[PDB]
């Protein structure tokens, strides 16, 4: 399972740095990101990195939020920086990996909300 | 335009309320703070409720506390009345019709 | 050979890295004694690695280890002629055919789970393989792997398999991975004994029957079944961690013979008592959320758990929960719990579920400084505790349950506004603060001045002094402006009647056509006397004169109290002007004085509707039992009662007897004795008083005599005798009492008892003989001497601020 740490309200223009971690159990992650759902939409994919340092950015937040990645410790973090207010959203971490010889492409967080 | 209309809205938020009346001061060329019209409205109730000059009709007043804020409301506006209007709390509970305590000014 | 290296460098265009022992994500190579290439790793090298790679692949003849996983490549028949590997990753690729893996015939360890596969036949050659990954493919059936021993790791999970049984050909197993799949019987798997992880998740499996067999196991995943039954489980006691999530089981008893369980998720169950988890000590992770159960006692015993999820279940009383101490997560929401006191102790909280419950007060859980979770919605909670600001979380109003967040939801939140509670923490603690952190009198007189009044008395539908509220008036209950606001009506009339003294009030001077002369008079009267009081002028009775109308602009200039406030009315506008002249700051309506002055003046009112005249001694005794003894404070207070008329005080009266008075009696005593048929000859009876009145005894008969004397209206003469007396000299306004002050001078020169009632004959009793005789005209408003008087006319209109006078 994934756990989120962070989230909250930010005036706008201020700043977050959500964290997420993979427990042990999550074994081989190639692909781990972030995702958004804002009132009344629908999920759409925010970063996603690669356990060989390939960088997807989702063309909306290109230039303003950054994916940081640690392979050792599983751990991605979204460095978030003038935030609009159109970014007052729940925020889900996805993985692909291996829980006890599974392996499934879309693995989910709980979710945090960030407001401004 | 000359002799139109003209709603200005002034809310106040978390403060004495009972203990404040709400006056309007129109000076642009630095009149000395010119009294308009105040009020001592404290929910349904109205204390002071005065004018002057221009008087009723003319300028009209009022206070609605279901957001707290005072209207004043423009009409027949005389064009060489030309004049910035401010807001003024007073809070003084000693002595009615107060306008040296319009100490607070807003915005 | 390092020129193939840099061959297949330029190629891809990728950095090769000389490395060590070789993993799934690995791009560089492993040499070996004399430099030969062993292990190459192309880690996502794009869809055209394989059919550009292979001739420098079978140049060198050394390899034994391939990592070509997450290429998205489709086709592997390239993957022929390389004979020599050992290790193959080929994770996550669009590949369908595994036709050309079938010359490799050695082969170690082979990684295949993100790929499309239908068909392992192929692998039916590959002798010596320990590792297999197959999980996530489009599989049916799994007969080639029955050939296929000295497997220790095999994962086929994510398929369509619902036949295992040639599984049981295979056993060297260490790891089963067997989800996500149609299974419907495990009987397969019994005569495996080293398998220690077993992954049987969601599947249609009801009858565990043979796991009773194994025996090594540390790990078994069991969740999103159809199973009822868990004594076979209670046997085995070795397993670290055993899931059980959704199911339909309603006994664990069979679990309770565990003990060296850690992590236990038993979620969406029914499940009546939890009792059996009373001796597993060593449990960290407990999920028991979703159930049907009833009492938490029994988990009074396992202060080792940190994570406890129990939300959605039938728990009230949460008392026996403060034993555990080394709690971080707390989910119990969607229960019926009440108080959250014997939660105080759980200092090492992080997150907590309290929602969907009928909780009231909050204020228990303040000490739980370590909450980085709080979600108390859908309750009915009344009032906000202090602590519930004391916390380092930021407020939302959402229906979401986040981390790092105070929530609230669907809450009858009367005490703090859902507005305010939903527009942050730091409007929270501005509100409460403003909460942590005078009166009005509300009250006016008001006099008629005539020359009518019965006319204005329609509009009340009374002799002076009436009282009246806001739904009394009509046309002026329309306005909630002035609900609570009190009205005093007082009215005269009269020619020899003259009370000027029976701002703080309004005047309606009242005129009629044929008085109209006579205009000046009351106008100038209330210029002196009353007060700076907002007057308005109405004029009455216009059905006889419709064609008559007073030039209200020049008066209005002449009297700045007026301000055009003016009826032409016969027997409405007088609503409006009265209520535009109430709410003046020559006027006291609102007035901000406090309470204490408030309860003061109701005990002189009630002193005084009874007693009629104070004391000076018991004025002071009411003043001080508030405390107030300023000569200030007590003269504005009674200033305050006197000009709003309810009880009056003069500067005059110089008697001990009598401070204050009330004007129900004190002022229509005077009225009754200034005119009784008797004064109007001239002249009152000694002590014939109680011939006029009659409340009212001697004593009071002789408190008003000299009341009377006082107010300089009349004189005592002798034997019982009283005048009453209500060059060229001209007055505007003739005051009304000029004559009854300047006949008091009666044992002065008097010729014998020679009075008009309008004028009076003297004789001077001074040196030599003069006489004198002064005379009076009110049509005229003029005096006449005939022929000291110049001295005591002058001392009379002292009395008077701004008169105009002329002399002729
Ligand atoms: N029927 C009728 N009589 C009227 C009306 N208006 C005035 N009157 C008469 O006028 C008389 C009272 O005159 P009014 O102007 O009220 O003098 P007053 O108030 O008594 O005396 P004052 O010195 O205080 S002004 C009454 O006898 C009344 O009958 C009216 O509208 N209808």
């Amino acid at each position: 399972q994934l756990q989120e740490s962070g989230g909250g309200l930010v005036q706008p223009g201020g700043s977050l740095r959500l964290s997420c971690a993979a427990s042990g159990k999550l074994l081989s992650i190639n692909v781990m990101g972030w995702y958004r759902q804002a009132p009344g939409k629908q999920r759409e994919l925010v970063a996603s990195i690669t356990t060989g340092g390939r960088i997807n950015y989702a063309d909306s937040v290109k230039g303003r939020f950054t994916i940081t990645r640690d392979n050792a410790k599983n751990t991605v973090y979204l460095q978030m920086d003038s935030l609009k207010p159109e970014d007052t959203a729940v925020y889900y971490c996805n993985a692909d990996g291996i829980i006890a010889g599974l392996y499934q492409n879309d693995h989910w967080g709980q979710g945090t909300q960030v407001t401004v | 335009q000359a002799g139109g209309s003209l709603r200005l809205s002034c809310a106040n938020s978390g403060l004495t309320f009972s203990t404040y009346t709400m006056g309007w001061f129109r000076q642009a060329p630095g009149k000395e703070r010119e009294f308009v019209a105040a009020i001592r409205w404290s929910g349904t109730s109205t204390y002071y409720q005065d004018h002057a000059d221009s008087v009723k009709g003319r300028f009209t007043i009022s206070r609605d506390n279901a957001k707290n804020t005072v209207y004043l409301q423009m009409n027949s506006l005389k064009p060489e009345d030309t004049a910035v209007y401010y807001c003024a709390a007073s809070r003084l509970r000693a002595g009615v019709k107060a306008p040296s305590e319009y100490d607070y000014w807003g915005q | 050979d390092l020129d193939v290296i840099r061959q297949i460098e330029q190629e891809l265009g990728m950095q090769l890295e000389p490395v060590d022992k070789l993993k799934w994500y690995s791009k560089g190579y492993k040499l070996d004694k004399d430099q030969r290439v062993t292990a190459i790793g192309l880690y996502d090298c794009g869809s055209d690695t394989l059919d550009r790679i292979i001739q420098p692949l079978e140049s060198l003849k050394s390899l034994s280890e391939l990592s070509l996983s997450s290429n998205q490549i489709t086709d592997i028949s390239p993957l022929a002629s390389l004979n020599s590997l050992s290790m193959l990753w080929l994770d996550r690729n669009q590949i369908t055919d595994i036709a050309p893996l079938a010359s490799l015939n050695s082969l170690s360890m082979l990684w295949l789970f993100g790929n499309k596969i239908s068909d392992i036949a192929p692998l039916e050659s590959l002798k010596s393989l320990t590792e297999l990954q197959l999980s996530s493919n489009q599989i049916t059936d799994i007969a080639p792997l029955a050939s296929l021993k000295s497997l220790t790791e095999l994962s086929l999970s994510g398929n369509n398999i619902s036949d295992i049984a040639p599984l049981e050909s295979l056993k060297s197993l260490t790891e089963l991975s067997l989800s996500s799949n149609q299974i419907t019987d495990i009987a397969p798997l019994a005569s495996l004994k080293s398998l220690t992880e077993l992954s049987l998740s969601s599947n249609q499996i009801s009858d565990i029957a043979p796991l009773e067999s194994l025996k090594s196991l540390t790990e078994l995943q069991l969740s999103r079944n159809q199973i009822s039954d868990i004594a076979p489980l209670e046997s085995l006691k070795s397993l670290t961690e055993l899931q059980l999530s959704s199911n339909q089981i309603t006994d664990i008893a069979p679990l309770a013979s565990l003990k060296s369980l850690t992590e236990l998720q038993l979620s969406r169950n029914q499940i009546s008592d939890i009792a059996p988890l009373e001796s597993l000590n060593s449990l960290s992770k407990l999920w028991l959320n979703g159930n049907q159960i009833t009492d938490i006692a029994p988990l009074a015993s396992l202060n080792s758990l940190t994570e406890l999820e129990l939300s959605s279940n039938q728990i009230t009383d949460i008392a026996p929960l403060a034993s555990l101490k080394s709690l971080s997560t707390l989910w119990l929401s969607s229960n019926q719990i009440s108080d959250i006191a014997p939660l105080a102790s759980l200092e090492s909280l992080s997150e907590l579920s309290l929602s969907s419950n009928q909780i009231s007060d909050i204020s228990p859980l303040a000490s739980l400084n370590s909450l980085t979770g709080f979600d108390v919605r859908r309750n009915p909670i009344k009032r906000l505790p202090e602590t519930i600001t004391g916390f380092d979380m930021e407020i939302l109003w959402n229906d979401f349950s986040s981390s790092g967040f105070i929530t609230f939801f669907d809450n009858p939140l009367e005490s703090p506004p859902p507005e305010i509670v939903k527009q942050g923490k730091e409007a929270v603690r501005q509100y409460f603060q403003s909460i942590e952190e005078l009166v009005h009198l509300q009250e006016i007189k008001v006099h008629l001045i005539g020359d009518g009044k019965t006319s204005l008395l329609k509009q009340l539908i009374g002799l002076n002094v009436v009282t009246k509220q806001a739904p009394n008036i009509k046309g002026l209950e329309n306005d909630d402006e002035l609900k609570e606001c009190l009205f005093h009506f007082w009215d005269f009339g009269g020619q020899e009647i003259m009370h000027a003294s029976h701002r703080s009030s309004v005047y309606m001077l009242l005129l009629d056509s044929r008085t109209d002369s006579n205009k000046h008079y009351w106008l100038r009267h209330i210029e002196k006397y009353g007060g700076k009081s907002p007057v308005i002028v109405v004029m009455n009775k216009i059905d006889e004169n419709p064609s008559y109308n007073i030039e209200q602009k020049k008066i209005n200039e002449r009297f700045p109290a007026i301000e055009n406030r003016f009826h032409r009315i016969s027997c409405e506008s007088i609503a409006k002007s009265l209520k535009s002249a109430v709410l003046h700051p020559d006027s006291i309506y609102g007035t901000p004085l406090a309470p204490s002055w408030i309860k003061v003046k109701e005990k002189l009112v009630e002193a005084t509707t009874a007693q009629r005249y104070l004391n000076r001694t018991e004025v002071e005794k009411i003043c001080n039992d508030s405390g107030i003894t300023d000569p200030g404070e007590r003269k504005t207070l009674l200033g305050y009662l006197n000009n709003l008329g309810i009880v009056l005080y003069f500067e005059a009266l110089d008697l001990s007897e009598i401070y204050v008075l009330d004007p129900h009696w004190v002022t229509i005593g005077v009225y009754r004795i200034i005119n009784s048929s008797k004064t109007k000859n001239g002249h009152l009876n000694t002590s014939a008083l109680g011939y006029i009145l009659n409340t009212y005894t001697l004593l009071e008969q002789r408190y008003l005599l000299d009341i009377m004397k006082q107010f300089e209206l009349c004189y005592d003469e002798g034997k019982g005798l009283f005048i009453i007396p209500s060059f060229i000299m001209k007055y505007d306004y003739l005051p009304s009492t000029i004559i009854p002050r300047l006949m008091i001078a009666m044992q002065h020169q008097i010729l014998d008892r020679m009075q008009w009632r309008y004028g009076m004959v003297l004789k001077s009793q001074d040196h030599e003989g003069a006489l004198a005789k002064v005379v009076a005209e009110t049509k005229d408003s003029t005096i006449t001497i005939a022929i000291i008087i110049w001295y005591e006319i002058k001392k009379i209109n002292a009395n008077f601020t701004n008169l105009d006078v002329k002399e002729f």
